[PDB]
């Protein structure tokens, strides 16, 4: 069973994701140039938010020895902690930096109690921290993104035994693409001297780049994988699903937001339960073009409804049907052109939508699954 | 088989042993040369091949021949350069690595002339990549704008650099 | 073409009153003000009913407004990329030239409705550098067949040929 | 005249004819189809298995003279092929590289006994088993049985009665067509010549695969003197019809009058003497429209309709005035026209 | 007597029936690059040592070709024609609703075919020569419709050139809710244009031997 | 009898096959470069599938 | 040391609530002392607009 979320959003002139040159991220789709938000940006901006606070049970850093040192209140064992970590397999890349390790915030106490123990050697300490690191895969954020930790072995002395450190992901986020062609623009700025007496003159025109777009966003959550990832907790999985939906509905990547302030909201969220994943990005192979009277969002939603109807009539099988709900803010944007309705429901409130999703998933209530609280800190 | 750092797979390592064999009482013609090459790592065997070369030319300057016996490093330096400039540890342009084994097979047709510079040269071999780098650049910079045209014009000019 | 040539000749046949009528309507559509609709219809409809390959309504309206505000004499061999290349190869290549190049390159990502204002900016740059001629017919044909690839390729190729003299 | 030679066309998006230098992991095409390669294609055409072919069918088929003409000489492309061992037992993965010939075309001529050639040509029109080009992941793009046999002469004459097909207008062409031919005995030049290479493509058996050396000669051909360049058929580039409506040809001028009599000289919405006709469905124009596609209107209502669809982005389905949903906007535009129009301007312009 | 051995081939004589060919796009390849940064959850605000990487992605419209040998499959099952028909239907469903698993946890390209054509003929062929000119997009079209149009033109040319000889060809063009017809008129370029996958499987099965 | 199946499938921006470096797999046809999904990748997805297991 | 302070104020760009209508003003400077009125020139361009901003 798969829960898919398709969202239509429109953003103010801003720059939410930029490359090394500073320009907004773009891509090619349908032979024309779109605007792109990378999927690792969406995942990070969702998992680090005020709506996902109670489920942030994971951490991603190279300074694990600093975490061990801050976990105690003495002079600690900071140098030999890094020596132990070098013995582990997180070797310095070209004799510099470390390797990214994803681990739960809960099991750092075991690291503190094992590394500080003097009744052992460096090899046994390294083996023990490797064993406890390989068993730190119980967190709501690690159960969705998945993990793959593999040492380069260049420092494997055939003394540290490793185990199954890979966690199969449950959440597949697609790259967001614009529903129309991409029109980047350049904002020109000049930094002004506060002193009125300059006695000089020279052009110092800066360069900033921005763009505005209507984005189509696609998510997918594997329900049976989440149960295995969380070892068999239905309540924690339901809470994670609901909090992820609520966060994804009302969050934006914190890019250049102090200067652009583009906290917009989606105008349509379609949640569908399926047996095999389907993407509706083929609705926009033909780009959306504005006409004499039109919203960009209304035209995009109409194209989405046309393609959804075509897929439902085309790829239809009575063995496994699909049931979905369509949410718009106070039914501002109905699915279509007031014709060829498909959605089994028409919600007008986000909380009711999340409640209906949880009710179909397991019969839970949103006020009931909030009791499954993970590590907060 | 794998392309990694400091090695880009180009096949037919005929240029590698054409310096040491032509440096110790072997600088004659004696008809045509035949190279038999068996490649293996430790215990596992990788490949076996052979190459014939028409070698009825004269003597050659040592510097240009030593530059000829460095094509693997030259092609790896070609491939390792990224598209717009990022350095760190990037794999450069992997689309260039797809067209290298075809351009090297066209150069190897005139392998007798290439060694002794009797009608061929490294600068002569650099023109073989021009026919394919345009087709690569039409894919790497597909925009119909004006800066894309300049980017294509700058990308077309890539040639291997002889180093020792 | 012949509908384009007749359309341009008819546009240059206008006097100050009708040019002012068209000039008051820049930034507006065609179905908004009755005098502009009447003038454009009486200038364009016989040509459309005669020639099958006359310019479309949107393209002809855009050229009419651009001719109203930026009146340039029709001459052959004075296309927009050629004049932009001639102007662009006179500035420093560090600050001003990338800005003008970006302004010229914005046009490739715009459709025919949202193209009056960047073209007005380019023609204002042309007018600031003492230009008194333009090829209206070639621009009209290029705008008529715009979403194709060879037309944009020829546009950029003409710009490069003018820039690298 | 009984047929003498047989023609095979080998052309696909990808193809690969392996050579003897492929021994451990790297698999390489040589440059062109080999005798052992095409005499597995013919064997699979008549449904002869790997066994029972060595003792009977292979010795008769190997007694042939074949030559290959090369056009679009092909660009070698390499493929990183991994075979997963496991998914002895291990989780190891074997790596290899395989070479393919991209965008290539070869013409093979096989000359021999007449009735054997007739049997081979009869088998090729409906092959027993699947036919590929070297490897099973490479199907042909043109039919193998595309050229007819005949009582031709030696292989240079047999490789000249086929035109060189093209594909599009500005298709670049080579002036030289290299060809690879089997060596020919005759006891005058009984010894192999100096310019003859040796190929290991004489098949004997297939299940314990056995190949024998064969002397190979090379020649060349020039377009225009031996092979005449042909032309492509059909249409390659596809474009939508999109017929712009014309108001000057005779067929539309009669269809318009027929429609103007179908509605009794009355505008459809305001019921005034109609002077013009407005289209609804545009996918019949150019002089092929039907009277049901057209609706009669007067000047005011058609000007209102033209105003109402200026920048609406309607391609094929335009405004239908008989539709009772468009009535209010048409009436409002008509009121605006009545209130704001000036007859003097229109009278002055014409 | 398993379907997974008879049709696909040996696990790792037993000659199979499938001829899965390389999927080649109908336009110019447009590789794009992504500059990701391995961000750190702990702020730190020191020892930057830039984490800029690069990952390549692309988007394309692929033309895929498959072949099935009926006689070989029947000999592999030694006479179970109903099982052979069921395996053909199962493959027709699977090859239409299955995608590769490479990097689908970060890109999630779970797209569906925009048109499937099933044909029966004596000699084998592949319509790869249709897209010898790369597809260029125009104002009143998208990439998919133009690719399908070029396929229609090539099918029209082939049926004008290679047909008759006491061997008519049969087409079974399918499109979801008939949103992409294979050409216009010309006897619809094939037989019935149907708009359901189950109807396509049923049509092929009832054509082969009037199966279930 | 020889059943042939032809499909046209447009894909979202993705990376479904890779070389030893990381780029998407390509090929050459018609004078340009074309993105390619290999034959043995497609056969592995059709085999060992839940659709082909049910 | 740390010279970074997180801003507590977010300001968005002000966009109009309608389609922009830029206008051009053609100024000409006048010579106070009389001279030769034979093509005084100096036809300028001052771009301006009026809009209802959000
Ligand atoms: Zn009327």
């Amino acid at each position: 069973m798969l829960i898919e979320i398709h969202m239509i959003q429109n953003h103010s002139p801003a720059n939410l994701n930029r490359d090394d040159l500073g320009a907004p991220k773009t891509c090619y789709f349908g032979g024309v140039l779109r605007s792109r938000i990378s999927s690792q940006c969406i995942k990070r901006s969702i998992r680090t938010s005020n709506d996902f606070k109670a489920l942030l049970g994971g951490v991603r850093t190279r300074r694990l020895a600093d975490l061990i040192q801050q976990e105690a209140g003495e002079t600690e064992c900071w140098k030999k902690a890094q020596e132990i970590l070098n013995k582990c397999g997180f070797k310095n890349k070209d004799d510099n930096t470390k390797m990214l390790v994803f681990m739960s915030k809960d099991k750092i106490k075991d690291l503190a109690r094992i590394v500080l123990d003097n009744s052992l050697g460096l090899t046994e300490a390294a083996q023990q921290v490797a064993n406890v690191i390989a068993q730190a895969t119980l967190a709501p954020d690690i159960a969705l993104c998945g993990r793959m930790l593999e040492p380069n072995d260049k420092d494997k002395d055939k003394k540290v035994k490793w185990s199954n450190t890979t966690v199969e992901a449950a959440l597949q986020v697609a790259h967001a693409i614009s529903t129309h062609i991409a029109r980047p623009e350049i904002d020109y700025f000049v930094a002004a001297d506060d002193v009125p007496g300059e006695d000089a003159g020279a052009g110092h025109i800066g360069e900033s780049m921005f763009a505005s777009a209507c984005f189509y966003k696609y998510f997918s959550i594997d329900w049976e994988q989440l149960v295995k990832n969380l070892k068999g907790d239905t309540n924690l999985a339901a809470h994670t699903v609901g909090a992820f939906l609520l966060a994804a509905a009302k969050t934006n990547p914190s890019g250049k937001q102090n200067s652009f302030a583009a906290h917009n909201y989606p105008d349509g969220i379609l949640v569908e339960f399926k047996n095999s994943p389907i993407s509706y990005a083929n609705a926009f192979v033909r780009p959306v073009s504005v006409v004499k009277e039109s919203d960009l969002v209304e035209q995009s939603i109409g194209q989405l409804s046309n393609y959804v109807n075509d897929i439902r009539l085309g790829y239809y099988d009575e063995q496994s049907p699909v049931i979905g709900f369509w949410f718009s803010p106070n039914n501002r944007y109905p699915l279509g052109y007031k014709h060829s309705k498909l959605a089994s429901r028409n919600i007008g409130n986000l909380n009711e939508l999340v409640g209906a999703v949880l009710d179909y998933i397991g019969g839970f209530k949103w006020e009931e699954v909030q009791k499954s609280k993970a590590y907060i800190g | 088989l794998m392309s990694n750092d400091r090695y880009t797979f180009a096949d037919r390592d005929w240029y590698s042993p054409l310096f040491s064999y032509l440096h110790a009482e072997g600088n004659s013609r004696q008809g045509k040369l035949w190279l038999v090459g068996f490649a293996s790592d430790k215990a596992k065997s990788i490949d076996i091949w052979d190459k014939i070369i028409e070698l009825e030319g004269t003597d050659t300057n040592d510097e240009l021949l030593a530059q000829l016996a460095n094509r693997a490093t030259a092609l790896n330096a070609m491939r390792k350069k990224p598209l717009r400039g990022d350095f760190k540890k990037s794999v450069g342009t992997p689309q260039i690595a797809d067209i290298i084994p075809h351009a090297e097979n066209r150069i190897a047709i005139n392998a007798g002339k290439m060694t002794e510079n009797r009608g061929y040269s490294w600068q002569d071999a650099d023109t073989e990549y021009g026919e394919l780098l345009t087709k690569v650049a039409y894919s790497l910079e597909p925009a119909q704008t004006v800066d894309a045209r300049l980017k294509r014009g700058n990308f077309i000019s890539r040639k291997p650099w002889p180093i020792i | 073409n012949r509908g384009t040539v007749d359309f341009i000749a008819s546009l240059e046949n206008l006097k100050e009153g009708d040019l002012g009528i068209l000039r008051k309507l820049r930034g507006a559509r065609l179905d908004e003000k009755l005098p502009g609709f009447d003038l454009f219809s009486a200038l364009w409809w016989p040509l459309r009913q005669k020639n099958q390959r006359a310019p479309k309504r949107e393209v002809a309206w855009l050229i009419a407004k651009l001719f109203a505000e930026f009146r340039f004499e029709q001459r052959e061999g004075a296309t927009l990329p050629i004049l932009m290349g001639g102007i662009c190869r006179k500035l420093e290549p560090k600050k001003e030239l990338p800005r003008v190049l970006a302004r010229f390159d914005q046009l490739a990502s715009l459709d025919i409705m949202q193209m009056e204002e960047p073209l007005s900016v380019i023609m204002g740059i042309l007018r600031k550098h003492q230009q008194v001629c333009l090829d209206w017919v070639g621009l009209t044909d290029v705008l008529s067949f715009w979403e194709q690839e060879p037309v944009k390729r020829e546009w950029s190729d003409s710009f490069i040929k003018a820039y690298k003299i | 005249a009984p047929p003498n030679t047989l023609f095979l066309r080998l052309e696909g998006a990808l193809q690969s004819w392996g050579s003897n230098e492929a021994k451990f992991a790297l698999r390489r095409t040589a440059d062109a189809p080999t005798k052992s390669g095409v005499l597995g294609l013919l064997c699979a055409a008549m449904g002869i298995g790997r066994a029972e072919a060595a003792d009977s069918w292979l010795p008769k088929l190997a007694n042939l003279r074949m030559g290959v003409r090369i056009d679009r000489p092909g660009i070698r492309w390499w493929d990183f092929h991994t075979v997963g061992a496991g998914q002895k037992t291990r989780a190891e993965t074997l790596l290899s590289r395989r070479e393919y010939l991209a965008d290539a075309s070869f013409l093979v001529a096989l000359q021999g006994e007449p009735e054997l050639v007739a049997k081979l040509s009869a088998a090729l029109a409906k092959p027993v088993w699947a036919i590929y080009l070297g490897r099973k992941s490479c199907p042909p793009s043109r039919p193998v049985c595309e050229h007819p046999p005949g009582f031709y002469n030696t292989l240079e004459e047999a490789l000249s009665a086929v035109p060189l097909q093209k594909r599009w207008h500005n298709e670049p062409l080579p002036q030289i067509l290299p060809c690879v031919m089997d060596w020919i005995p005759g006891y005058d030049g009984e010894h192999a010549p100096d310019d003859a290479e040796i190929h290991y493509d004489l098949p004997v058996s297939f299940q314990p695969p056995r190949h024998l050396p064969r002397f190979v000669i090379r020649r060349e051909l020039v377009v225009g003197e031996d092979v005449q360049v042909s032309r492509e058929t059909g249409t390659s580039v596809w474009r939508p019809k999109g017929t712009r409506a014309d108001y000057n040809n005779s067929e539309y001028k009669k269809v318009r009058a027929e429609r103007l009599v179908m509605d009794h000289a009355a505008c459809m919405v305001c019921k005034a003497p109609a002077t013009t006709v407005q289209h609804v469905n545009y996918r019949r124009a150019g002089g092929k429209e039907i009277p049901e596609d057209l609706r009669a209107l007067c000047r005011l209502c058609h000007d209102a309709c033209t105003m109402l669809e200026y920048g609406s982005g309607m391609t094929t389905n335009r405004i239908d005035p008989c539709d009772p949903i468009w009535r209010e906007r048409i009436l409002a535009k008509r009121k605006e026209i009545v209130e704001f129009r000036s007859r003097g301007q229109r009278f002055r312009k014409m």
